[PDB]
């Protein structure tokens, strides 16, 4: 930021870009190293009623896997999913 | 939702053909590269003057370990071995016994600083904020066994850096 | 069960169960089990003589097109007589789906190499030779890939110790890096961490 | 390689340079396993010494059947003109 | 008891493969002592090859000796192509290791190992 | 319309995609007739190949055939037809409609142990 305008103009001409608007050295625009203390929120289960853990027990809703076939008509052939939809070209910048 | 990099069919009119041939014969993109290098020649470099200038750190920084004390001189470690159960490297070795007034205190608190992965699970597993991983990172030794800390070295790091460690914990503990 | 519980995907569960029935009935010569996990991943447990006919099916069939071999894995389970569990992970980019093809062998039975289906397997099953000791028949260049050159034993076997049997150091008498039987200045401390209370009643096995 | 006496003397010369065979029992009909008392790998390195001397490759199925110097010299005679 | 083989149908083809692997090692030993510039003799390395083949001589299973032949071909391939260094070849010769106590009394004197 | 490139490297443009797909589908059905009729592979592959052949016969345009064959470019549809043909020629030799060659042991797929 302390570059004199001759070297600053020479540098902007050599780069081809306005370099001073976007300096890669950091100055007083950045955050303070000392911040105020936060007050972090609590989650949704920080309640005093209707908060039984058996209604929010994720690990105990995991089931063993459903055995579809085990060795102890004119039905349709299936795929593992519907086929993938063809991707749309970018409206932003397709390079076209 | 996708784009085609390098799918430009160039123009074949005499304007663009002569532009590309002047670029070939007069080296336009090479002078563009020289211009970008010349542009960085006149920039102020990013070099800080170490050791006199220091790289910026945060209060969360995980450096050298330290066993802390309560604000009475009593050490915070109540010999509970959570920091060595959680230790991913098994760098912490703890042996304990009741001392002469009946307090649950360690006799062996070793950290192998050459096993340690400096990940700070010990300071976040510690229920009483005894072990912390302080802000010192400039503690290179000349010998391997000087990086094998016992309880005396860690309590001395606590007594050495407490004025900084307490302020870092003060700045960070509402995120913990 | 909204905020902290993973949402169940019933559509993908139904589609993968249907395609598992599809594969099980097209190839009944080798398909032994078909199962779908509660987080909707399809496993096709097959017989090890049908490694090539199943995988060439899923790679080439127009309702499967599993053109990608994502991963190839062995798992040592010593309580089985066929202790090694060879796991193929396959990706169909056409149908945006994944399948798992599982099979088994012991130390002495060879498995047929799947480089004829996925050339990607060329290193993976070679790693299965290096880490587990499973031999792959009709492999192009089967040798070690990760262990040291004079390394005895297959490390990811569960009877192989964590530290090995040997360790290296430089010795200035013979002017050479040498191997010696392993001695640790601090032993690895073994932690018995398992709680004696049952964690998941859905996975309870029936007693004797 | 011309004469059978030279081939027999040359077989015996290869066997007497081979140090494990006692030269007191080294005869033309001395069996390697049950007379001389050799390992199987001893017979294998004998056959490789014969390939060093005579200069042609002897396969496995026709070196397993070479249990005495007479079988070796008859093999070398049958694989050449003489 | 009906198992799928690796290469050999019985022990005779297995011993054939053992024997050809032994031939390949026996031919290779002088080249190995030369180009790794080992400080052993050729006879010492050939005695080590005979030792490594007699260590596994108690095996009667064709699949197990087929895997021993396969791993021996792998070690030979790591030897001929210079993939091992001198150190990996000399790890067969446990030269920095002190000799272990063999009888009861010296094992009693040194420690608790049986 | 003579699509300039397929976008996929190594996959060249097919000049006549319709006749190529018709030849590959009839060749798939001709090979697939040598599989027994009770096999599920023959039933399913005849079903999907008849669907694809009727869609190919029902559309003169190339791009509309690409949108309703639902397999991307027309050349990778052709490539999938070649792969299905090679697969069916292997399925005749493998004969995988046979019963299961060997049951697994009693706790072979029991997890956790
Ligand atoms: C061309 C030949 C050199 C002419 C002087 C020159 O170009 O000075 C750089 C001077 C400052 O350039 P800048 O990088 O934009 O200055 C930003 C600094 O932060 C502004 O400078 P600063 O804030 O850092 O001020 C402190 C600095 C002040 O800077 C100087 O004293 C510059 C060096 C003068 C020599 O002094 C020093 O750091 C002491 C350095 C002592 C040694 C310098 C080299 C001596 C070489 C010959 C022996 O360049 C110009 O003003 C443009 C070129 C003018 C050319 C005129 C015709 C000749
Ligand atoms: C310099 C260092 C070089 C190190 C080279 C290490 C190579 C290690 C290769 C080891 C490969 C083997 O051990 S295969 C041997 C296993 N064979 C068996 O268990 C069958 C028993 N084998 C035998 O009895 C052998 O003597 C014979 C020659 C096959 C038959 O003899 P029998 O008749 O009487
Ligand atoms: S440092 Fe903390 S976690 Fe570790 S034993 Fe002491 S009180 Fe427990
Ligand atoms: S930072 Fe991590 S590795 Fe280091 S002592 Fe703490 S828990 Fe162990």
């Amino acid at each position: 930021a302390s570059a004199t305008r001759l070297i600053q103009g020479l540098r902007n001409w050599a780069s081809g870009r306005d370099l001073q608007a976007k300096l890669q050295l950091r100055y007083q625009e950045i955050s303070k190293r000392t911040q105020p203390p936060p007050k972090l929120p609590v989650g949704p289960s920080h309640r005093l009623s209707n908060n039984y853990y058996c209604a929010r027990d994720g690990r105990r809703e995991a089931m063993p896997p459903s055995i579809v076939m085990s060795s102890q008509s004119e039905k349709k052939a299936v795929s593992p999913a519907p086929p993938i939809k063809r991707w749309e070209l970018s409206q932003d910048e397709p390079y076209l | 939702t996708y784009k085609y990099v390098n799918l430009r069919e160039p123009s074949m009119d005499m304007k663009s053909v002569t532009d590309r041939a002047a670029q070939t014969l007069l080296w336009t993109e090479l002078i563009r590269g020289l211009g970008m290098t010349l542009s960085y020649l006149f920039r102020e470099p990013a070099t800080i003057n170490y050791p006199f200038e220091k790289g910026p750190l945060s209060p969360r920084f995980r450096g050298e370990h330290a066993l802390r004390r309560y604000p009475s001189g009593e050490e915070r470690c109540i010999a509970c071995k959570l920091c060595e159960a959680v230790c991913p490297a098994q760098a912490i070795t703890i042996e304990a016994e009741p001392r002469a007034d009946g307090s649950r205190r360690t006799t062996r608190y070793d950290i192998d600083m050459t096993k340690c992965i400096y990940c700070g699970f010990c300071q976040e597993a510690c229920p009483v904020d005894a072990i912390v991983e302080g802000p010192n990172f400039e503690f290179s030794t000349e010998t391997h066994e000087e990086l094998l800390y016992n309880k005396e070295k860690l309590l001395n790091n606590g007594d050495k850096w407490e004025a900084e460690i307490a302020a870092n914990i003060q700045a960070d503990y509402l995120y913990r | 069960t909204r905020p902290t519980v993973r949402p169940r995907n019933d559509v993908a569960h139904k589609q993968l169960s249907a395609f598992g029935e599809y594969v099980a009935e097209i190839l009944p010569k080798y398909v032994q089990q078909v199962q779908v996990s509660c987080f909707s991943e399809l496993e096709i447990c097959i017989h090890p003589d049908g490694v090539i006919p199943v995988l060439t099916f899923l790679r080439d069939h127009s309702n499967a097109q599993f053109k990608s071999l994502a991963d190839l894995t062995a798992v040592d389970i010593p309580t089985r007589q066929n202790r090694f569990e060879i796991v193929y992970n396959l990706l169909s980019l056409r149908f945006n789906s994944r399948i798992r093809v599982k099979t088994y062998t012991d130390e002495l039975t060879p498995v047929e190499s799947s480089v004829s289906v996925y050339k990607a397997a060329n290193w993976y099953e070679r790693e299965i030779w290096d880490m587990f000791g499973v031999f792959f028949a009709n492999h192009p260049d089967l040798r070690r890939i990760l262990t040291d050159y004079g390394f005895e034993g297959h490390p990811f076997r569960k009877d192989f110790p964590l530290s090995g049997y040997v360790e290296l150091r430089y010795d200035d008498e013979v002017k050479r890096v040498v191997a010696e039987p392993v001695e640790l200045a601090q032993e690895f401390r073994k932690f018995d961490l398992n709680s004696p209370w049952e964690a998941f009643p859905a996975y309870r096995q029936p007693p004797e | 390689p011309l004469t059978l006496e030279g081939i027999k003397d040359r077989v015996l010369y290869v066997l007497k340079l081979y140090d494990k065979i006692d030269p007191e029992k080294l005869s033309v009909n001395s069996h390697f396993m049950k007379d001389l008392g050799l390992d199987s790998l001893d017979q294998v390195e004998i056959i490789m010494a014969m390939e060093d001397e005579f200069g042609f490759e002897i396969p496995d199925i026709d070196a397993e059947k070479l249990m005495c110097p007479q079988e070796i010299v008859d093999y070398i005679a049958d694989k050449k003109d003489v | 008891t009906s198992v799928k083989p690796i290469f050999s149908r019985d022990m005779n083809e297995a011993k054939r493969r053992v024997r050809e692997l032994y031939r390949a090692w026996y031919r290779e030993v002088p080249n190995t002592v030369h180009l790794f510039q080992l400080d052993i003799s050729v006879k010492q390395g050939r005695d080590k090859v005979r030792e490594m083949f007699k260590k596994n001589a108690h095996v009667t299973d064709p699949r197990v000796v087929d895997l021993l032949v396969i791993k021996g071909k792998m070690e030979l391939e790591e030897t001929i192509n210079v993939w091992k260094q001198r150190t990996h070849v000399m790890r067969f010769f446990h030269e920095t290791e002190a000799p272990r106590p063999k009888d009861f009394l010296s094992k009693f004197y040194v420690g608790h190992d049986p | 319309l003579l699509k300039k490139t397929t976008g996929l490297v190594g996959l060249a443009v097919c000049e006549t995609p319709h006749e190529r797909l018709k030849i590959l589908y009839t060749k798939i059905l001709d090979v697939l007739g040598h599989i027994p009729k009770n096999a599920a592979y023959r039933k399913y592959t005849e079903q999907i190949t008849n669907e694809k052949l009727s869609i190919v016969k029902a559309e003169p345009d190339v791009k509309k055939l690409e949108e309703q064959l639902q397999g991307g470019q027309i050349e990778e549809v052709i490539l999938q037809a070649e792969n299905e043909l090679s697969l069916a020629r292997k399925m005749i030799q493998w004969k995988p409609w046979e019963p299961l060659v060997e049951e697994p042991p009693a706790s072979q797929w029991k997890w956790p142990i």
